[PDB]
RNA sequence: GGCCGCAGGAAGAGGAACGGAGCGAGUCCCCGCGGGCGCGAUUCCCUGAGCUGUGGGACGUGCACCCAGGACUCGCUCACACAUG
């Protein structure tokens, strides 16, 4: 009872009592790059953190837009380069780029990338894109069977040429039949696609392959790699609207839910934890050392693309695996991977190294004249750090 | 067919006029066609209304995004014009003198149909908020 | 613009030619509403958008 | 004495007990002093700004009028203009970084 | 019967603690705190504040400086003034919980206000657009203060309704949620001039301060006299635990960090809130946020500005989890137990040896 | 003064300037009783607010 | 605060007792308020107008220094710039019609 | 993707009390606060069309209000705390 509940609630004693059993924590809810964060292989716990970054989701409104991303339902009237030219005259931001151009009358999927993360364009303009169209075909067919034979045939490594150059191949994953009309001789196919296929090129293709001839009518951009059109899709007016409430009413709360911090595009990637006085050697373009890593995720292969991220959840760079998960947990010394795109920006974290023990000994030796001055051994050097001390320059 | 039509509406399609003052209004948009007094599309009753322009203006509750016209009803408001939903957007485009569906309408007086236009102003504006 | 659409159970699109459903109600256009930058119903939209509770920031927060 | 130039401050709405309320616009939206002189094109003093209000970006002032003027004489979208240097520029009512 | 409560029935901060997320769920419990709620009825009412229903005639100072006398206090705070022929909401502090008046001064406000208008307009409907024209930052002119022009400020109208319109009276109830230090009076002259007819405020309550309201544990001066009366002369408690409450009440929206008995002394002195000495942590704790440090009793320690999130609490050992900000709880509450721990003994052994 | 209210089915104020509410009822006054701190008929007020059940004390208790 | 422009008042000429004598060069030979702080381009004030001297169409300007500026740091035909309301115009001066 | 130019680095990743609290003062911020409360006598007057009897006023008289916070700066006090498996 409600009054017999609020009688407990003054009568007896509350106290969160003691217990012996193991603390387990739920990290499955996490936002973004720290979802199961508690899964990680853990190196170690000892490092001191810095209070500099932020959470990515809680970025202040400033630093959230710049280091952000909207995945845009591109309108039918301009081209690629023209909208992303008023997404930034809209927000007030000096840098704008995009995920693949679409045509002037192609709408969809297009991954808008500002300021900081554009330096993620070359990864989303590489991914895979998914496009739906409409075939119109110049002479009647005898079905819809016919039009999937050639949508099927049309599946593979292509030749295509672009639209009015070279030769080039284009894999098309997979392809379907969704219908045909055949009084107007109009036919919707569904395609996957690697990034740079001219769907107009394909429509001509599957004219010429059926024997009638045909054109594209029209194209739509269902998915630009990891971001779809079920996947928080925004469009023009929302972008408008939501700058014009934050500098009227002074509420963030629409600009957040159209703009995205660039973290969520790197979920897919495999994560490695970085310590807070490692990532800004980082960014200055260090390689990335095993005294720097936290906590590092089941799989990491040998050339695998992974994101390597702080304790907050930012991401610091997109890099190379040089070590397999198996050896980051058994080797003693050695580099991890190394920088393929560096996302975060130089003083975001504070410039902490060289104030280590064993970088410290080697600057110490420096200055005793023990090492020449560009670190290298000398005659003069012992045994003992001549033999351990492998330097990976080499 | 009108009760049928309430499936396919739209969030922000309210005030929606009645099955009678919907057939009523039809009637209105048809005699001022005759004369060339409605306004049609967003294109056209957007620039007459920012003009200076007043009428009724109705709007089709079939519309889909409602990005296309949802600026329209505050356009309204801040000259004090009268709005109305009807139940669809093919009836507004055929009633409008249009083989296209059509998503807003402006109706225009005029000393010819006075009668039927007064009988729909009237209810129109009585009509409650939602 | 001829491509249209209703939603799936599951939530999705499905793409049609065909201006009604299996189940009878009208299908949506694929394409998003014109844009132009020179646009200055940014009140306007939001207006009415919150008097329907239609307004992004009112629907239920996405999963991250 | 009369200023030099005037900008545009704003333009005439309707009449509000004895003095006029006005919609500002100002370039770069701009905010006037209070009991700043306001002007019509022809540097003839017309009133005082009294009162300013509504939102940031779309802001209205009152004018209390002069000894001589009266409300009903304004026609609707009748512009008036302000010295320059008694305004100010929004970002000193915008939040500090 | 504790035992059979959800812990969404736990009062005040230990609500819903089971799912905070548990660093440790070891420690020595110490007989030192109460829980909030069962405080000796001196130090009740010291760390208490009351949601009062302020009357129309007194300035809100003067309702304070009642409330001083009939509780025989030294200290209280107010929450934001209400003029002198307003009513409403006023949370009134008493003693130690008055150091979390800027926290309840800053917090939003809610009013219900008549406006009445000098001139008929065309109806209700033509209030209600001025007042959604008034929504958002708005620039309101601060009134003249000892010959001290202020200048133009910017406060912001987070929704504004109309309740009700007499045609008759040419009055109209409105509804204001909005930040603090907004002036409604200011806000009915510019409806006013909005409308073209003119208007003033005729009367004003506040309906909400922030965490409390009208809705719920809201008394009058009656009751605060009252209650006083009954434990003067009879020796009952009953009804002046009704009337105050503790301030942990005002902090159940913060985010929480539960500590060790042993930690609790320490942050009282003014040490910094370490990580060794967390039991639990609350999901959404940002960096440079104000959060507040709890004991395993619920009773607050201090307001703390966290210098780790969530995330990094998770993955570290040692350090500096958060600073304090404002010290609640008094000295010798818990006590001294700082040094005993096996790094801080290490330290203290490998210093003599 | 002329702010009145009548509390709705979930125990919420719903203010009004009309003497009565929709069911027939009167409408109370928004504001309290007005307060002087030299009152000396606190005796008084417990006495029958004891006698009908109408004290604070004998009234369920919040839940917090 | 800092005005949101400055324009050219004049250009250095020799200091003179720890302050710098300047040759006045306003477009439409108009004339700097007393005590008005004088600018370099940059929008720092370096002083302020002390005297003004010399014939209406070519008169001169001492500036008295800030507390942290020095003399010897001006080159020669180094341009000062003034905040434009604190201008009048030269028609005051000359005697009425 | 490649080539050229400029700029920042030439990085092995440190630190289990760092450098705090509570008061007091000066100066800023906050800051619509002569009004509020009581009693007395000609029922002290008054259902005013003047707010108003759930209160308004006159004359005696007394009484209690005009802070509490935050920030900066210069003192006093208490600590200088990694939290006892």
């Amino acid at each position: 009872p409600e009054e017999d509940v609020a009688e407990i609630q003054h009568a007896e004693e509350f106290l969160i009592k003691p217990e012996s059993k193991v603390a387990k924590l739920d990290t499955s809810q996490w936002p973004l790059l720290l979802k199961n964060f508690d899964k990680l292989n853990v190196r170690t716990t000892h490092y001191t953190p810095l209070a500099c970054g932020s959470n990515p989701l809680k970025r202040e409104i400033g630093d959230y837009i710049r280091t952000g991303f909207i995945n845009l339902d591109k309108p039918s009237n301009p081209s690629s380069h023209e909208v992303v030219a008023w997404i930034r005259r809209i927000l007030r931001v000096e840098k704008t780029g995009h995920s693949g151009t679409l045509d002037p009358k192609v709408t969809g999927c297009l991954i808008v990338c500002i300021e900081r993360a554009t330096r993620l364009v070359k990864s989303q303009q590489s991914a895979g894109k998914e496009y739906v169209g409409i075939v119109r075909l110049h002479n009647a067919i005898e079905g819809g069977t016919q039009l999937s034979r050639a949508l099927e045939t049309l599946t593979g490594a292509l030749f295509q040429r672009p639209p009015l150059r070279q030769l080039r191949v284009r894999t098309i994953y997979e392809s379907k039949m969704i219908e045909y009309d055949p009084e107007r001789r109009l036919g919707i196919f569904w395609v996957s696609c690697e990034a740079g296929t001219y769907i107009r090129t394909l429509c001509v293709h599957l004219g010429l392959l059926l024997g009638v001839g045909g054109q594209m009518q029209e194209l739509r951009r269902v998915r630009s790699g990891v971001m779809s059109e079920k996947d928080h899709m925004v469009t023009m007016h929302d972008v408008l609207d939501a700058q014009w409430l934050y500098d009227n009413h002074k509420d963030e709360s629409y600009l957040r839910r159209v703009v995205y911090p660039l973290e969520k595009l790197l979920t897919s990637h495999k994560r490695l934890v970085m310590k807070d006085s490692a990532v800004n050697a980082i960014c200055y373009g260090a390689k990335i050392m095993l005294p720097g890593v936290l906590r590092y995720e089941d799989g990491i292969e040998v050339n695998q693309e992974i994101v390597v991220i702080t304790t907050k959840g930012e991401a610091i760079c997109m890099a190379i695996a040089l070590m397999t998960t198996a050896v980051i947990s058994t080797c003693d010394h050695g580099i991890v991977a190394k920088i393929k795109r560096v996302i975060m920006e130089r003083d975001t974290y504070p410039r902490k190294w060289g104030l280590g023990p064993k970088a410290s000994q080697k600057k110490l030796m420096i200055k005793q004249g023990l090492l020449d001055k560009h670190g290298k051994p000398t005659d003069s050097t012992p045994a003992t750090w001549k033999q351990e001390y492998v330097d990976y320059s080499e | 067919t009108y009760q049928e039509l309430l499936v396919n509406q739209n969030p922000i399609a309210q005030p929606l006029a009645s099955r009678r003052l919907t057939r009523k209004l039809y009637k209105c948009i048809k005699k001022a066609v005759k004369q060339k007094q409605i306004r049609r599309g967003v294109k056209e009753v957007q620039k007459f209304v920012n003009k200076g322009e007043k009428g009724i203006m109705v709007l089709a509750g079939d519309t889909l995004p409602i990005e296309v016209y949802c600026h329209l009803p505050v356009m309204c408001e801040d000259r004090n014009l009268p709005y109305v939903y009807i139940p669809s957007k093919t009836d507004l485009g055929a009633a409008a003198g249009s083989k296209r569906p059509t998503c807003v309408i402006m109706v225009k007086p005029h000393e010819e149909y006075q009668e039927a236009y007064d009988e729909c102003l009237e209810e129109v504006q009585s009509l409650p908020l939602p | 613009m001829f491509l249209q659409y209703y939603l799936n159970e599951q939530g999705d699109r499905v793409y049609t030619l065909k201006k009604f459903d299996p189940m009878g109600q009208q299908t949506c256009s694929a394409h998003p509403a014109r844009f132009s930058p020179d646009d200055k119903y940014s009140r306007h939209r939001i207006t009415i958008k919150k008097r329907f509770k239609v307004l992004m920031t009112q629907q239920p927060r996405p999963v991250l | 004495g009369p200023p030099e130039r005037v900008v545009l401050l704003g333009e005439f709405l309707h009449p509000c007990e004895d003095d006029i309320v006005c919609k500002c616009t100002t370039d770069e939206n701009k905010v006037p002093y209070f009991n700043a002189p306001v002007y019509l094109e022809n540097k003839e003093q017309i009133g005082k700004v009294d009162e300013i209000f509504g939102q940031l970006r779309d802001f209205y002032f009152s004018v209390k009028l002069s000894e001589n003027m009266k409300a009903s004489s304004f026609k609707k979208l009748q512009k008036f203009y302000i010295d320059p240097y008694k305004l100010l520029p929004l970002q000193r009512f915008l939040p500090r970084p």
